[PDB]
């Protein structure tokens, strides 16, 4: 799938995910932040908030 | 190219010159005025940069300094035109030198612009805050500074001497020191210095200002959409070390010396990965790590200081845009976003009261329920949608600002009040959220004289309208036409007058928000107190 | 003068006909209904009077029921007009019946008036509420009756039987049910009572709403300026008892049944001389004895009844005057009076919000002089003195008409709201009160029609054009035109509905000092609630 | 001196006075109703409150 990727420091840039699913790594409580998007479906935390995705394609935005 | 080689007590410097739809202007980039705060050095004040043999490039802009890229909403532009565009580095300590064409003859007034970005984020690279044609219209100089930001520029362990913090602020101020020995070999007078700047910038302004060390080495200010009296802008040494050491936490570390020493072996990345973690959570319009009150660079709270100081022999420029809220609440606030109308519903709207005002009583929430409710239209999604707007605006931005200038023009000041509301055609923000936070400084660089971009001839004409108010300013300490324009009055604790900033003339106007200010700077305090 | 005479269950009656620029009326005034609470009866409920032998006189108005006078501005008229117009007597239970002339073929609706006066005053007697013109121009019949007030009607001893409290409102019931047995005889409708009332009569009307037994005594009703809920309309058995125990000591006595006996050998006017000493002191527009929750008359606070009730088949008529405060300010609020312009200064006005908002927390306070106060003009003695007007008026009549009638409303009934917006030209009371309470009371009963009096032709068709109204709300439960004139819209909690009644025609508003009540009945309760 | 007189239960009228003071009895705190004016100075307490005058005439008002 095609799909966001990038970190706390980079642009947000299109991956090929294929058939992994994708993530949105964000702070879970206002401001939500967003820390991080790319492949998998990775564990979050009180303060990570994971969430993932597969069909739409770049939908982990 | 001969004005293109500039010498400064460091050593030789070779600019650019830029072109303007009016003429050229001469440019030195990156000039380095600070030793890099690298390894031993990070969380340290910092040390003057030290001579350099041969010449210097500074025809590009240096290194944005570490901080997070705000990614909310990839590829969109009014959240990308503020991220960093440039390479980052903790090795970031540079400044800018903008000067007319031919340099001066006589010693010219000067602008420093501190940027903005919630203390955790900013670029004196950004292509907003390009200084050439403010330089070129008003023949002004106008110079800019990189200061550290984020844990690298206010992780604070209040009291100790590896992690003392606020050193984002002095970053500001050896920058401003830098200004005073070198200005006069771009033409520039340090006895006419002026300090503008927007949002946390308008907070360090503000800071600078209350602080006696920085007192010599300015003499006007200029605040735009924010104050050092702000909720968001300072924390107290409580708060700070809970928030260091929860970094230190997070990131493995271990006695402050143990922890700082630690903390300065983990990778920049990697203390911008927990950065927002250590935010003691549910907010919006929050940051971690800000300037704190430690006696040092603030004795007190910017509050106390404000209502103790004498503002005799001053002259201040403040002012706040049409809608200073709105662009927060898409970060939290339930219903809210980019990608609609977040026509949010009655029960969005008290959930996102609380966001929008943290850490606050039940009581206290329904004090400002109450009061930012229309009992006529209790339900109307669209008046609840401008309304939380305006909480998070008043509560953040216009309150602290009115106070503040009511405290000045009334302990002694010359103080000029203004309310930006034009709406950018440019805009890439949703209507809804009409002309929000930091949309005005656009306009004050004059970029709609660029012709690579689109504005209108009327924006044009206005660009210029506002940047000789703010050249008027700096070489008078008075906006008006040093006329039988449309004129604009101080703003008085008394008359409260200030005026629009629109396409239209000047239009003067009473009350900054006063009935809604009077609730958090006067009620509000009261309330949490007895509770 | 054959039609002078009726027969009621009671005996023969001989009235008078009363000239009006329009045709005679036919009034029967003083007819005894109750046995006199003299001695042993003091205190207790009324009795039915007993049937008598003759003809009874009812050609002048009965005695006064004893009360105090109200003395503050000796010889001044809108003091004088309220006070007793009549010898006082505690033999004061009598009742009068004004009907057209000829006496109507059939049967034609009733219109029961009770007047106000804070339940310690008051007389049916009074010039402004001469039933001639409204019984002449709408031809219906028209009944007012005396009923107990201050200690006479309403000491309580909550739970005893010697002094069981409420009588008051138990004499006003007698005389509805007199009129179920009798007003026939007049040509009176008994299955079509409307009852209307000002001040504490709207009160009594509310509570007459809010009380089983009372319920087959009427189908409609009307309340102006005054409403059950109101803070001064009721106290609780225990404030009840305390006041009653006060004014006991303070008059020699001495067991409940001890202490009644002792007060029912104590002279009238010993206990009128004690009857303000028992308030809990520092208030305007607060009476000492006054109705009591005591589960009988109410089973419980006119509040829980108001929001529990079901009002299906019933239609009410509310409202307000322009300026239901300021009255009662010339009692006691700093710097107030009718002598000069009570242009206040900020430190009054600070003082008189605690007079105008009895018990209540300091934080309270500052939550009503942030409100009220218009920080553009802080100082601004003109706007302060209309905002403590306002407080008062909010605070006692206004908010608590405008929940009544929204809860009214969304509960099954039909309501219709009006705000009396027009200065009489005979008003004796200083301009800056403006419209004052119990001034809307003059034109309702058409007094402008009376060639004695020095009304404007407008006047005395704006008292014809009000007339209809209510005579028109009595007939069909309906205000308007039973047309092509402008229409009155129901009060509905959605829209909030009303109209202004004025010399100019019906304009059509909404909201009910919406965002003020906001605060008096859904905020403060909370605040004090948490503190 | 020409004053006013009058109880909780009577309507205020004029009376000689002469040399005597006059005086007003209202209650001390608001309401502040007025309960009677008459001849001479008495005593108030913590509920009445009594003012007393000579020179103006009717100024017991
Ligand atoms: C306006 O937008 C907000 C936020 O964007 C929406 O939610 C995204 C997850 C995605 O679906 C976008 O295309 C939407 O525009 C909407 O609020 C969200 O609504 C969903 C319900 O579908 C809910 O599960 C989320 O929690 C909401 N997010 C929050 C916290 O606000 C909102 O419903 C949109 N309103 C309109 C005009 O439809
Ligand atoms: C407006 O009138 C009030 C009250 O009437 C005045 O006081 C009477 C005792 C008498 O002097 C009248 O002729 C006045 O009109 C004034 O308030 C009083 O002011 C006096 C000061 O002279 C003070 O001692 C009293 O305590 C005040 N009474 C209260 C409690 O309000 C007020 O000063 C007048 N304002 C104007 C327009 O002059
Ligand atoms: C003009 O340039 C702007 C970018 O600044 C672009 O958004 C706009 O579409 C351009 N106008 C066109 C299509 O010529
Ligand atoms: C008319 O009568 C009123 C009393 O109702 C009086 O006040 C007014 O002065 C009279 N007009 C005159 C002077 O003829």
């Amino acid at each position: 799938t095609m799909c966001y990727s990038h970190t706390t420091t980079s642009r947000a840039i299109l991956t090929n995910c294929g058939e992994n699913s994708c993530y949105r790594k964000s702070r879970r409580h206002p401001p939500k932040m967003v820390l991080g998007r790319g492949c998998g479906c990775p564990p979050g935390d009180d303060n990570l908030e994971v969430k993932c995705c597969t069909s739409p394609d770049k939908c982990n935005y | 190219d001969a004005e293109l080689l500039v010498t400064v007590r460091g050593g030789r410097l070779r600019g650019i010159r830029l072109k303007t739809p009016g003429g050229p202007v001469s440019a030195f980039l990156g000039i380095p005025f600070a030793e890099p705060p690298m390894g031993p050095r990070r969380f340290l004040p910092p040390e003057p940069k030290q001579p350099w043999s041969g010449v210097v490039d500074a025809t590009t802009f240096q290194s944005v300094c570490y901080q997070y890229v705000d990614t909310l909403y990839p590829g969109f532009e009014g959240t990308e035109m503020w991220n960093p565009n440039r390479e980052l580095s903790e090795d970031c300590l540079y400044l800018n030198v903008w000067t007319p064409y031919p340099r001066p003859t006589s010693p010219t007034p000067v602008l420093v612009w501190i940027y903005g970005g919630g203390f955790y984020s900013g670029a004196s690279s950004l292509d907003v805050y390009d200084g050439r044609f403010l330089v070129q219209a008003e023949r002004t100089v106008l110079v800019s500074m990189n200061y550290r930001v984020g844990a690298f520029g206010f992780l604070a362990l209040p009291g100790s001497r590896e992690a003392p913090g606020n050193v984002g602020l002095l970053d500001q101020r050896l920058a401003l020191q830098w200004v005073q020995e070198n200005v006069a070999a771009f033409g520039g007078d340090p006895t006419s210095v002026t300090l503008f700047g927007e949002s946390a910038g308008a907070a360090s302004v503000g800071m600078h200002l209350l602080s006696p060390p920085s007192r010599g080495l300015f003499h006007r200010a200029v605040l735009q959409s924010g104050a050092p009296n702000g909720p968001w802008a300072t924390v107290g040494m409580g708060e700070a070390r809970r928030r260091a050491t929860q970094l230190a936490h997070l990131v493995g570390c271990p006695n402050d010396t143990e922890l700082v020493a630690c903390l300065r072996t983990r990778p920049a990345q990697v203390l911008v990965n927990h950065e927002w973690h250590v935010l003691p959570q549910e907010s919006v319009f929050r940051f971690s790590f800000v300037p704190v009150v430690d006696g040092d660079f603030l004795s007190d709270t910017p509050e106390a200081l404000i209502n103790a100081g004498d503002f005799h022999g001053l002259q201040v420029l403040v002012g706040v845009v049409k809608d200073e809220g709105s662009y927060f609440l898409v970060y939290g606030a339930p219903g809210f976003s980019k990608d609609n109308e977040s026509l949010i519903s009655r029960a969005e709207f008290l959930a996102g009261v609380r966001v929008g005002v943290p850490q606050v009583s039940d009581l206290a929430a329904e004090a400002v329920v109450l009061h930012y409710t229309d009992w006529l239209h209790p339900e109307d999604p669209a008046r609840l949608r401008e309304a939380l707007s305006d909480v998070v605006g008043d509560h953040n931005v216009v309150c602290p600002v009115a106070q503040l200038a009511g405290r000045l023009a009334a302990q002694g000041a010359r103080v000029y009040a203004y309310v930006f509301e034009h709406r950018a055609s440019t805009l890439s923000w949703p209507l809804w959220m009409g002309v929000p936070h930091g949309y005005e400084i656009e306009f004050i660089f004059g970029i709609p004289l660029d012709p690579s971009r689109n504005y209108t001839a009327e924006e044009k004409i206005f660009a210029q309208r506002l940047m000789r108010y703010w050249a008027n300013f700096a070489r008078t300490g008075d906006p008006n036409e040093p006329p039988k324009a449309p004129q604009w009055p101080p703003y008085t604790a008394g008359a409260q007058q200030y005026v629009s900033l629109d396409l239209r003339p000047l239009e003067v106007r009473r009350g900054l928000r006063a009935q809604a200010c009077a609730f958090w700077n006067r009620f509000l305090p009261k309330l949490l107190s007895a509770t």
